[PDB]
């Protein structure tokens, strides 16, 4: 680089510019630890509200293993089929894109319409609300990793 | 000497001329010419020859060619924050700024001396060709707040409409004018 | 979707109307895990936090090239009844992004 | 070559008592006079306002102009990246409270304008700030001039 | 020290018509002839081509092949901050166009060629490009010279 | 002339003072006065002046003022952390000492010489005025291992005297020395 | 004076002189000897030794030489990318690359002056030197098609055998360098 007065000033000129862009940079980091701060309590109450699903679930599960007996628990089992229809649809988030879950949980894809086995319909239920209970820790959590490597990039 | 600003000739003639047109050699690096300097030029004859414009021209030139200047400023405010963050970080209406102050400069801006119509241009082409990026800037603008995206406003055919008025003759503009101004109005009432 | 967990629950997971299969030691999981990732699975695996509390860490040579299945790590039998911290692997995971293990 | 260590500007500077700076951006945005009040500074303006002479709310009201103008000009290049809604109401508050201040306070054009009307200018611009956002004024000031409408100098801007 | 600002060079290009001028970094990549096309100019140009001369398409090409080069070097810069992953889908062809240019119309090595070759190959690197983004030709000479692969000489 | 510390006669004189007192004007912004730079500036004749301030004002006025340095050295090394994470959600060993340099900086590197009991500080009002931070500090620190909120401990009554102890006059100050020395032994033990 | 490159004494040089041996601060201030900057020192008189080389060591000298100078400037360009997003991001066939730089850097450029066998290499070990790394680096590049890791291949034994190869004397490197060709033929075909 040849020395000029020309080149000193506009060299003078990127400092100054460099001297604002860090100070932007940190504002901009400052706003995006203010937005993680919130969503990592959203996934905490999440995270126990999951638990709380498990917990209920499970017990009702035991509780038709025990009385109603693995013979009844196998055929719904067997009657009720997997589900096959999901949507990931995107969400963005600073210019990034994210996935965000949405089951469609649909009509006939749980059989036995009967009450008799009292013991296996409420597990069913149980599991049925521990399925979007997982889907809400799941959205909250990809969220919080992606802003984490957001912050990481801008640091 | 080297293209140097601080030469004694040049700093002495900076303070007795009214207009200071500074060239700069990375514009003409990659052949954009006239190659002026906007950032590093000036004129003080603007605010005298006001009253013939408007009754030479147009009564809204002034007005225009203000609002032409400030497009050029807010482009040359964001190019600092495009330099660090790269273009694809700003939101769509910055992003509309900076396509908007690529059209001026490719359009309006550079001229062909060698051509066989863009070598000279009268008065009211030029108040035409700012007329349409005025218009299609406020349109543009417009569509955004309908939430509209930015990467298919630019697609529009009527970019390649306005790209190449500088090459309809003299003759021809005043009704490619009208036409293109048509246009942008039958494009931009309806666009997805 | 899919959920991988000890079997005792996996004729629980599919009453829910969702795949479920058993898994009792470390490795099996695992590799019913990348069985599972390297078939084209759902957009959600489901993982028992008592064995493989870090699922990605294992599975990532396959799922940074593709990343449309989420893992995730869910309680396991013997723990739930008993409870576990939240609060302690919420703190771990602030650890893992911002690293100054300092929140309240 | 607007630059501030040439030695006829930096001989200047250690005789004379402050300066004041015209700005390239505000004379390309419009604004004339083109005056840029952040790098402006008078030294000996201390023993010349309050009370006796001028108004007693002179230098409070100058000092809180500058710290929310100040304010929102590094709010308005933050907003380009992160966006409008991203912010908060006193953000918000104090990206409107700039470019009022930009286009009512300094694009004056050809007036003469009184101590009195600048005054009552700058009232009207700090009203659009809540209360208690103005730390630097003491209370028996604000409770006698806050709260005007700026629709004033509208008329004819 | 590879300064045009000294003396010697300034006061020549201020007499002379033109320069051509070598570039060391196309030299170090084993490029030959390293010749720098943004940096040289003939200001005799325009006197002898054209219709008539060597071909009417001559001096489109010569402007559309400069712009293209140069946004092919602006993303280049931009590629060292943001990284290649990150370009939008249009950016990439103007690095590919950059890379090709520099490894085929500048690395001619010892052969001899006429001028419908250099042609020939200058309208196969603008192909590459969409053809909306040519700005600089006449449609008439897009219609008539546009839509040739480069396969079919260096492949 | 910049205010670079590089300039020829500023690298003169900084050869031979004995003592550099440097100023700037971001403590003026937030009314800190003297806006002296305790991290930039020294002096070389703290070892030699011991023996007189330990003969004439107090046998330990060495060893706790190099404690009070080192607590305001502390202080700095936090600003890491405070730069990311907001400033409340430390933990109680770091927010303890936050707040104590705080009270060290807006009560005693914080000086006005427009009251009469202030102007003129003499050496034994300072060395009281640090033993009370000090054992302020201290005690804190003892209640925290107790196991205590550390907003009880950011607002215990006991902690105005140190703001109220630059007004005492200077014959006055040993009685409300001995007087905050015998208050502060009170408070923290038994609401800790 | 001072490294500057630009002094009259050193460009009035590079005029007449037909081989350029550029030093660097930077290598010698790690112990990297003899520190030869690569990136800017060149020779003219490559070209005509050709015919020599071809007759003398082996007649296929000028393509390995050639190899090894495009591995060091693929390596030198991958720097670059390396700086900003650490060694792990990159792929395997890109931290082959950068590994396979650093054994030619480590182990054939870098030379001892005050050992006893070292400081004295004739052309036939070095021609040996270069067909053993290029030899490892080929078997390296198959391999990782297969699905090894780089973490399995960078673990081998006989990167060892590389390293130590420029201490074996004069007398002793034949049978060394068949042992080593031999081994690392083996090896990758022991490893998956």
């Amino acid at each position: 680089v040849s020395p000029t007065r020309m080149n000193l000033l506009q060299r003078r000129g990127q400092l100054r510019l460099a001297q604002k862009g860090v100070d932007l940079l940190k504002k901009k980091r400052d706003a995006l630890v203010a937005e993680f701060f919130g969503l990592v309590r959203e996934a905490m109450e999440a995270r126990k509200a999951l638990d709380q699903a498990a917990k209920e679930a499970y017990a009702a599960l035991l509780l038709a293993q025990a009385f109603d007996g693995p013979e009844v628990v196998a055929g719904a089992a067997l009657g009720v089929p997997p589900l096959e229809g999901v949507e990931a649809e995107v969400e963005n988030v600073w210019g990034s894109k994210v996935p965000r879950l949405k089951a469609t949980f649909p009509d006939g894809a749980l059989l036995s319409p009967v009450g008799t086995p009292a013991y296996t319909l409420e597990a069913s239920r149980a599991f049925r609300r521990y399925a979007e209970a997982l889907i809400r820790v799941a959205n909250t959590e990809t969220r919080l990793k992606k802003i984490g490597e957001e912050i990481k990039k801008t640091t | 000497p080297g293209g140097d600003m601080s030469e004694p000739v040049t700093q002495s003639t900076l303070r007795i001329v009214g207009a200071f047109w500074r060239l700069d050699a990375s514009l003409a690096f990659r052949r954009h010419f006239p190659a002026i300097n906007w950032n590093g030029s000036y004129s003080l004859f603007t605010s005298a020859l006001d009253p013939w414009y408007r009754e030479n021209v147009a009564e809204d030139y002034p007005e225009l060619r203000d609002a032409i200047s400030e497009l050029l400023q807010r482009e040359a405010g964001l190019q600092e924050i495009v330099q660090l963050v790269g273009p694809d970080a700003l939101q769509d209406a910055e992003r509309l700024v900076i396509e908007v102050g690529r059209i001026i400069r490719e359009d309006f801006l550079q001229q062909n001396a060698y051509h066989e119509v863009d070598a000279y241009c009268s008065m009211k082409k030029a108040y035409g060709i700012m007329k349409m990026i005025l218009a299609f800037y406020k349109e543009a603008e417009a569509a955004i707040k309908r939430g509209v995206s930015i990467d298919e406003i630019l697609q529009l055919p009527v970019l390649e409409r306005i790209g190449r008025a500088r090459y309809v003759s003299e003759e021809e503009f005043p009704a490619y004018f009208e036409e293109a101004m048509k246009e942008i109005q039958g494009a931009f009432k309806a666009l997805a | 979707m899919a959920v991988i967990a000890d079997p005792e629950t996996a004729q629980g997971f599919r009453l829910a109307g969702l795949e479920g299969y058993g898994a009792s030691s470390a490795e099996e999981a695992q590799s019913l895990l990348e069985t599972l990732v390297e078939r084209g699975g759902y957009a959600l695996v489901a993982v028992d936090e008592a064995l493989l509390p870090d699922p990605e860490r294992a599975v990532e040579r396959l799922m940074r090239g593709r990343d449309l299945p989420v893992l995730l790590p869910i309680a396991g039998l013997k723990e739930a009844f008993q409870g576990h911290d939240v609060e302690g692997y919420m703190r771990e995971l602030v650890r893992k992004t911002i690293g100054f293990d300092i929140k309240l | 070559d607007d630059d501030r260590t040439h030695p006829i500007p930096d001989l200047t500077g250690y005789i004379t008592e402050g300066q004041i700076q015209l700005s390239r951006e505000l004379h390309r945005k419009g604004i004339y006079p083109p005056i840029d009040p952040l790098p402006s500074l008078s030294r000996l303006m201390n023993n010349g306002v309050g009370k006796g002479k001028t108004r007693e709310d002179h230098k409070q009201v100058s000092d809180q102009l500058y710290s929310a103008y100040a304010n929102g000009v590094d709010i308005r290049k933050l907003v380009a990246i992160i966006g409008e809604d991203a912010l908060t109401e006193n953000d918000r508050r104090y990206l409107q409270f700039a470019d009022a201040f930009e286009r009512f306070f300094i694009n004056q054009g050809q007036q003469n304008r009184s101590i009195e009307e600048s005054l009552q200018i700058a009232w009207a611009l700090l009203s659009m700030l809540p209360q208690g956002e103005l730390k630097r004024i003491s209370k028996d000031h604000i409770g006698k001039y806050y709260g005007q409408k700026l629709e004033e100098i509208w008329g004819a801007p």
